[PDB]
């Protein structure tokens, strides 16, 4: 759902 | 010594990952980012939810609040920031200007300026009264990990991907410093200290560095947590012992005595990587946030 989670 | 925090409280609301978790200055506060395009603010003594702040297209990476904890900056990968107004909920601003997603931000002290990093490879730094992006710095050759201003706002540190720490003149957009050790993973997090004489900087081999800034060189290293592809956040705790505390990639949140560089605890609860966490400024109240599995927030108190 957003880059920082994606990693 | 050692601190004791407990959990207290799990907050529970976002319907995807939860991003990043940072407490209002005035210590009223917690508000919370995510991967489900919303801001979720709560009571910081005793977790309860109180409203859900929205707008964004896409999901948000990071939050940040200015000095006088009536405003938010947001950082999504619908490409713009947003500035809020808490109170009434309303969107003030939205930033526009970098090319791809907007992944970590922060307001100066004097919270008239934004420091915004992107995917990009790019930092941006925008007049909050405005609207209006003031200089565009070709910061880095990857996407930028984190953005923070030190005490008196006229530096800003960078970190990114390409692995290195950069710092740069506020108003002259000059690059005053590198700092990279002798491996070059991707630096996926920084920011100065309270004082403002240091950097602490997380790198994706499972370290965090604190650097001397003026002198250019690292002083301590913290390890012992699992960090190799997640951006996580780390604070320095100063309300009782001087700790530093990060999330970590085994689910756990880890406090190490900043001067000694020990491990004084572990906080278990989580059940995925905690991407986030963040320390109250007068409490000894840890919030902590963790990504898809879990969904939730936790704060920890202690008597420390």
């Amino acid at each position: 759902g957003c880059a920082r989670s994606e990693g | 010594v050692k601190p004791n925090y407990a959990l207290k409280f799990t907050l529970a609301g976002h319907t995807k990952a939860v991003s990043s978790v940072k407490f209002s200055p005035n210590g009223e506060w917690l508000a919370s980012s995510s991967a489900d395009k919303l801001i979720k603010i709560w009571g910081a003594y005793d977790g309860k939810f109180e409203k859900t702040i929205s707008g964004h297209k896409l999901g948000i990476s990071d939050v940040a609040w200015s000095s006088d904890s009536n405003l938010l900056v947001s950082a999504s990968d619908d490409k713009t920031l947003k500035i809020w107004d808490v109170s009434s909920g309303k969107c003030l601003k939205t930033l526009k200007g970098h090319s791809n997603y907007v992944f970590c931000c922060n307001f100066n002290p004097q919270s008239n300026l934004i420091v915004s990093g992107s995917f990009d490879e790019s930092v941006r730094i925008w007049d909050v009264k405005t609207g209006k992006c003031l200089k565009t710095l070709p910061a880095h050759s990857d996407p930028v990990s984190a953005v923070h201003f030190n005490r008196d706002g006229s530096l800003i540190v960078s970190s990114s991907y390409d692995g290195l720490c950069r710092i740069w003149d506020t108003a002259s957009g000059q690059c005053l410093k590198t700092l990279i050790d002798d491996d070059n993973p991707p630096v996926s997090f920084v920011k100065f200290s309270p004082n403002g004489k240091y950097i602490l900087a997380a790198t994706l081999d499972n370290t965090l560095k604190l650097w001397d800034y003026s002198k250019g060189k690292c002083l301590k290293t913290y390890t012992g947590h699992k960090n190799e592809k997640y951006c996580i956040f780390a604070n320095f705790s100063v309300t009782g012992g001087k700790w530093i505390v990060s999330g970590s990639e085994d689910n756990l949140v880890y406090i190490w005595n900043l001067q000694t560089k020990e491990i004084v605890q572990k906080l278990q609860g989580h059940t995925d990587v905690v991407i986030s966490t963040a320390c109250h400024p007068t409490e000894n109240i840890i919030a902590s946030a963790a990504l898809e599995n879990d969904k939730t927030i936790k704060l920890w108190k202690s008597d420390c």
